[PDB]
DNA sequence: GGGAATATCTTCACATAAAAACTAAACAGAAGCATTCTCAGAAACTTCTTTGTGATGATTGCATTCAACTCACAGAGTTGAACATTCCTTTTGATAGAGCAGTTTTGAAACACTCTTTTTGTA
DNA sequence: ACAAAAAGAGTGTTTCAAAACTGCTCTATCAAAAGGAATGTTCAACTCTGTGAGTTGAATGCAATCATCACAAAGAAGTTTCTGAGAATGCTTCTGTTTAGTTTTTATGTGAAGATATTCCC
């Protein structure tokens, strides 16, 4: 089943996070992020940052499997994940 | 905190996952990858939004966030 | 009655690229087959990107290019992947691994 | 911790491929 | 009033492939792709002279820094295409 | 497999350039 | 009546503005971006310094070398951060052995 | 006949440890350090101007690119110097 | 035994010393070699600074991967640097990063 | 041989440094590649820039300039 | 332990390589002023984001379980560090010596500027 | 047809390239010399495998809920144009401050020496 899924999702490019949660995340982030001026988000925006954000993460999730793999184990475990980004460098893992 | 960081859900990121080609799943990866997200998140809206408001503009425009991602070593291409 | 483009037998506009480097202050003068030479490397770029994504959306079976052609072709071919080694392309999915 | 002349802490970089919560 | 490479990346489109279409957000990709691979070798020229201390990029800047930026058969294509083009802009 | 443009340009695909090979 | 003397620092504001004018940056420098430009770059090696200085002295040595360059930068998080792809020549690395070698 | 900012450095130093030298090295990496943050910044504020379809590169400019390069805490004592700095020079 | 900890000893000796660790002749030969493959005709000259900031840049790119590539090695509960760790890090490092 | 004038001391020392513990045997043959592979990629751009110039020497500015286009800065030498 | 033994520590002297201090001279920055040209500001227009509503059905969430995994470990098998001896390769110091980089000078080509004509994307 | 960009011509400037020259620094050599690499052996120390115990994540199926889509309105914000004020540039003159070259100190690394700290035996 995992397998038909793996199969069906890498053939597929639309948006895996849901575009109005992802938004009231961004937006979130971004209200703590000023300086007391709110600003607004263009449509293209914030479809620009998630393009982006999937992207990160799913490399991110094919670096981490490597070490999975490396390590025997076919379950990812945080620890793959923070290696991965402790490997990639400080500016592409960050 | 009650949501906005939940609504990343354990769906979507077993989506994400499974894209990336991981067969099976650990329960804590939602965490760490919840807190990934906002990791990134919080770097490239910094840098939009400096760009946003060097222009004396409020809206955050899709180039800004073109220009932050490509000046932390990531180019996006379809929004130019 | 005679564009720089056709007297280089090029397709990009080898005035937009001469006008586009000396209004980008890259240096405080431009010689005259700079541009020339410029544009038959973007053209050529361009080419060698278009056809492999037409093969793509051959082989896919399908008719019209579409981001997911061009990030097949680019992740496809090693020295064009190399190229675009931090490209994103946006609507572009990956590719099949395991 | 460690402070230089201006009231900026220095820290070390401890570690940061490790989310926090 | 705004530029773009749309009309030229058609034309090239219909040269290599005389029967396929490109869709608008393809089209998009293909004008940011124009765009950096411009400004990446325009960047490098512009070092190199002013590692030289010149003044100028020639068509020799662009040589060469498309020799640095381009992988190894890649690159070899293109410097040919461009010296082609460039002989072939100066015998007029 | 690999694959010819339409140039001489011979277009492989990515292999393990991670490996030393001999 | 030097400009660096006007802004309060050490650093040349003339030659900064120079080599804005002469880099290819835009075609006009204001007056103020050197001044503020060398201000930065003032701070920057004040900082590196004190702390390069700091790691000779608990060296019990009065010389500042490479050694004690990386030293200092590589403890500070943050230029630790910014010279993130920097190589310092002569400059070794960080003592740092993994914590399952120590028995 | 070679400009160096081994002078500015030197100053800086026995402003901030007024007892301790510097090798001949030590100040040739200094040296590296300065110019290679000084290219960063001018390239970045050079990039904003163009951006905003501006000619000039003002102190603005040197700041927003001060804020994008430097991490946080360095950022902030960055910017604080540089106002300070420009606010010093203009009530003279 | 026949040694405590020799190799520790070692390491911490190492890790707080900065000379070259690779012999100037036979880099310089190395690299010499290298540089007349990529040149068909006459070969260049080197400034002796040239190769010497070449061999600073090669030593410390590869000790820096050492160190990731040993962290790999942990990471498998191992102790021993395997080829795989240092090819593994190599992939994860990236195109340009990891050559 | 100038590839086998790296040694096996050599390379013990450098993972020492970079602090491994025990090193497996093909960890010299798989080094010597990638120092081979570095070294190549840098040589490459430096003789690039030589030729630029019109020299015939490399010099300590030709290798810091390719290896800040390769991304690596390097600071003692420029 | 308890004294033995050494490797690892601190201490002193000196040569010296290396940094600091001094000098002139020379080059670039400051002063002053005329000119230019860029950008702030205001006003009018437009357009795009926010906010709100309603349906809905597609998607998420919750609970179980058990098959599919991870983990510890004991024994079997493999190998890399430690060590003793040889020698050979690297280092260092000349030593030409010459090839080439760096400077200057000059001069022809080439590019910037400007005005005109002309072609090209909307009408 | 018309506005905007681009060729086209011609003039003035400037810059880069060819030349000659000087000295400096790279190459090639050599000669010891010594110290460090190569060699071989061994066994303690590691990796690998297989098993069994313990854990947990995917699968499944329900109800709940909320993302999405459409739609509309408002108005906040962005865009365009125009103007002039002041800020940047360009140019000339003069001096002061930076640099290359001397030349005067002086950390420091070496080396030796004494002991303190670490370590073996039963």
């Amino acid at each position: 089943g995992w397998l038909k899924e793996i199969r069906k999702l890498q053939k597929s490019t639309h948006l895996l996070i849901r575009k109005l949660p992802f938004s009231r995340l961004a937006r979130e982030i971004c209200v703590k992020f000023t300086r007391g001026v709110d600003f607004n988000w263009q449509a293209q925006a914030l479809l620009a940052l998630q393009e982006a954000a999937e992207a990160f993460l799913v490399h991110l999730f094919e670096d981490a499997y490597l070490l999975t793999l490396h390590a025997g184990r076919v379950t990812l475990f945080p620890k793959d994940v923070q290696l991965a980004r402790r490997i990639r460098g400080l500016e592409e893992g960050l | 905190l009650r949501d906005n960081i939940q609504g990343i859900t354990k769906p979507a990121i077993r989506r994400l996952a499974r894209r990336g080609g991981v067969k099976r799943i650990s329960g804590l990866i939602y965490e760490e990858t919840r807190g990934v997200l906002k990791v990134f998140l919080e770097n490239v809206i910094r840098d939009a939004v400096t760009y946003t408001e060097h222009a004396k503009r409020k809206t955050v425009t899709a180039m800004d966030v073109v220009y932050a991602l490509k000046r932390q070593g990531r180019t996006l291409y379809g929004f130019g | 009655a005679k564009s720089r483009s056709s007297r280089a037998g090029l397709q990009f506009p080898v005035g937009r690229v001469h006008r586009l480097l000396r209004k980008g202050n890259y240096a405080e003068r431009v010689g005259a087959g700079a541009p020339v030479y410029l544009a038959a490397v973007l053209e050529y770029l361009t080419a060698e990107i278009l056809e492999l994504a037409g093969n793509a959306a051959r082989d896919n079976k399908k008719t019209r290019i579409i981001p997911r052609h061009l990030q097949l072709a680019i992740r496809n071919d090693e020295e064009l992947n190399k190229l675009l080694g931090r490209v994103t392309i946006a609507q572009g999915g990956v590719l099949p691994n395991i | 911790s460690t402070v230089t002349k201006s009231r900026r802490i220095s820290r070390r970089p401890s570690d940061w491929w490790v989310v926090k919560s | 009033r705004k530029e773009s490479y749309s009309v030229y990346v058609y034309k090239v489109l219909k040269q290599v492939h005389p029967d396929t279409g490109i869709s608008s957000k393809a089209m998009g990709i293909m004008n940011s792709f124009v765009n950096d691979i411009f400004e990446r070798i325009a960047g490098e020229a512009s070092r190199l002279a002013h590692y030289n201390k010149r003044s100028t990029i020639t068509s020799r800047e662009i040589q060469t820094a498309v020799r640095l930026l381009l992988p190894g058969e890649l690159a070899k294509h293109a410097v040919s295409e461009g010296t082609k083009a460039v002989t072939k802009y100066t015998s007029s």
